[PDB]
């Protein structure tokens, strides 16, 4: 029961589409349909994403994208800009009241 | 098919009426007399409830063993029943002006 | 615009009781949950347990039962965190967040859309 | 009374005489012991040694 | 830890498998199925309500 898998770090020029994919036991995110990722500045507070599996809240525009198959949880950029020098954040319903968070990655502009 | 359920209002599962509503009663003069209606129009309900641990087994004899509530996990709501407003609100006025032919 | 305020560093030494409170403005917050993380600077994040300020419910997670308390104070609406026998990987800075609505209906504590975040609190051990 | 010229198809291993027989023991000896010694309290704690 | 709608704890003590020892053991009944017992406002010596 620890953390969910997660790689160390991504990379990749601007103008193009980067994939994330988080995987899990199938007790944490092939049950339910509860996860979400977070962007993390350093320095200050992170901020969230995406609400459930494809869900987008107000003040972020149309360019993040996530989707859920079998045991695998995966987000998608496309576009690439200079604002996403930050880590990501994976986060899953572990059941029993208790959320599970991932390992992060760190992407890098070329 | 008859299916023994048991309720004390709200008829659950059961065979249903043709054409429409019916009354059915014993005399319809005293107060005395349970007098039950018959639908023509199913309306859906549910229940629901919060979570519980697992049975707690607790062994009181030789071989008797009972299971009581054990933990909750999570926060406590409370179990509650849903019925859709509108179905119940046209059944029941359906039930009113058929109820009305016996009450001028 | 709603806000969360937090106090501020602290220098400790391990075998001592760190508190770390948290306020939010601008909402009613009885309507709400509050998560907590804790952030040591080098990996990933960390999730605490809730506290439901309408009930004063707690559940903790895993690997910390017994050595952190959670309370909520409705009267000046904050919540404060008592955490004893510090280590010395407990040099971190603590996040407080806004979980999800309280329905009276449904179990909706697990969910994990923390909308606001705080400023977090930097304790330290040497 | 032995058959004249007739074969007859046999199978032991899905027969209807042993489940009968099987149920029947096990009832008649469920039954046996109904009016028969309950050992409730003999569930104490025995307090035991090698005999002198 | 917390507040609870109509559970109460009511932890007990019972008789196990020997008819020697009794253990302390506990549940979590519902508000309806537990009654006070004698008349002063001592909340604490609760019991069954079929027990009666
Ligand atoms: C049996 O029947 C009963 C019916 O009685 C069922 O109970 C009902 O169950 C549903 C779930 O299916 C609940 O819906 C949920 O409601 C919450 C609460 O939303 C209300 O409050 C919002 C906040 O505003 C209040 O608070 C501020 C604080 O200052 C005040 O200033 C305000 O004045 C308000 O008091 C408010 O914004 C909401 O308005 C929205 O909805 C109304 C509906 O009529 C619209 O008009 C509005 O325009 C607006 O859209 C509302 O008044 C919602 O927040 C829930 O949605 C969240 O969760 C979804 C699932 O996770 C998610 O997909 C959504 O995106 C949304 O995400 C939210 O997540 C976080 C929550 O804190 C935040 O990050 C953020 O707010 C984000 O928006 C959900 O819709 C009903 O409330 C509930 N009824 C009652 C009475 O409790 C019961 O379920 C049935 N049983 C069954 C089926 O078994
Ligand atoms: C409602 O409460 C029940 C209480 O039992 C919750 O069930 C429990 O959920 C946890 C989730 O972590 C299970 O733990 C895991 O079990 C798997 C089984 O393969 C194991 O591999 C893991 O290592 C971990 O221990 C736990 O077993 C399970 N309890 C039972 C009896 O199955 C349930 O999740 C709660 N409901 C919700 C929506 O949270
Ligand atoms: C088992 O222990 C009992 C005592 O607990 C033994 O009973 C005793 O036997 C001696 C024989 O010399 C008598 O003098 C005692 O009066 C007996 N005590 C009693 C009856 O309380 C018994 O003999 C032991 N069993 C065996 C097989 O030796
Ligand atoms: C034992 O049972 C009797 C009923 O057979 C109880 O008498 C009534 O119980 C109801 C249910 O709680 C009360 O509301 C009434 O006030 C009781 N009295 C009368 C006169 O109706 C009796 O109270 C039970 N014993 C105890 C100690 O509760
Ligand atoms: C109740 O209604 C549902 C939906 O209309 C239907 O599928 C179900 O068979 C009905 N049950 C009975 C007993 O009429
Ligand atoms: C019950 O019905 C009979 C005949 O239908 C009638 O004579 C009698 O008065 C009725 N009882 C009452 C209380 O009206
Ligand atoms: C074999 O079957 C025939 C049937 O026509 C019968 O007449 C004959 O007696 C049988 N043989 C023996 C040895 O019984
Ligand atoms: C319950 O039974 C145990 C048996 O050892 C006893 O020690 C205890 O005093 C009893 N009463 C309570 C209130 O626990």
């Amino acid at each position: 029961q620890s953390a969910l898998t997660q790689p160390a770090s991504v990379s990749g020029s601007p103008g193009q589409s980067i994939t994330i994919s988080c995987t899990g036991t199938s007790s944490d995110v092939g049950s339910y349909n509860l996860v979400s990722w977070y962007q993390q500045h350093p320095g200050k507070a992170p901020k969230l994403m995406i609400y459930e599996v494809s869900k987008r809240p107000s003040g972020v525009s149309n360019r993040f994208s996530g989707s859920k198959s079998g045991n695998t949880a995966s987000l998608t950029i496309s576009g690439l800009q200079a604002e996403d020098e930050a880590d990501y954040y994976c986060c899953s319903y572990a059941g029993s009241s208790t959320v599970i968070f991932g390992g992060g990655t760190k992407l890098t502009v070329l | 098919g008859i299916r023994p359920v048991v309720s004390t209002q709200l008829l659950l599962n059961g065979s249903l009426a043709e054409k429409e509503i019916v009354i059915r009663s014993e005399n319809l003069t005293n107060n005395a007399k349970i007098i039950i209606v018959h639908l023509h129009t199913p309306v859906e309900i549910v229940c629901t409830r919060p979570n519980n641990n697992t049975r707690k087994s607790v062994r009181i004899g030789p071989g008797q063993t009972f299971y009581a509530t054990g933990d909750i996990i999570g926060d406590i709501k409370q179990a509650h029943c849903n019925i859709s407003e509108e179905k119940w609100n046209d059944t029941l006025q359906k039930v009113g002006i058929e109820l009305q032919k016996h009450f001028p | 615009q709603v806000q969360l305020v937090q106090s501020g560093a602290e220098v400790k030494k391990p075998g001592a009781s760190v508190k770390v409170s948290c306020k939010a403005s601008g909402y009613t917050f009885t309507g709400y949950y509050m998560h907590w993380v804790r952030q040591a600077p080098g990996q990933g994040l960390e999730w605490m347990g809730w506290i439901n300020p309408n009930s004063g419910r707690t559940n903790y997670a895993q690997k910390f039962q017994g050595r952190v308390t959670m309370t909520r104070d409705t009267s000046i609406s904050t919540a404060y965190m008592e955490l004893s026998r510090l280590r010395s990987d407990d040099t971190a800075v603590y996040y407080c967040a806004r979980g999800g609505w309280i329905s009276l209906y449904y179990d909706s504590s697990g969910y994990p859309n923390f909308d606001y975040w705080g400023q977090g609190t930097l304790v330290t051990v040497s | 009374l032995v058959l004249g010229n007739v074969t007859e198809n046999f199978n032991m291993w899905k027969n209807d005489m042993v489940d009968q027989m099987h149920e029947d023991i096990i009832s008649l000896w469920d039954q046996s012991l109904k009016p028969c010694v309950k050992l409730t309290p003999l569930c104490v704690t025995l307090i035991c040694s090698d005999a002198g | 830890s917390g507040g609870v709608e109509e559970m109460k704890n009511c932890s007990f003590n019972t008789t196990t498998e020997i008819r020697d020892k009794e253990k302390k053991e506990y549940a979590l009944f519902y508000k309806p199925d537990i009654v006070p017992l004698s008349e002063t406002n001592n909340t604490s010596e609760y019991r069954l309500i079929n027990c009666n």
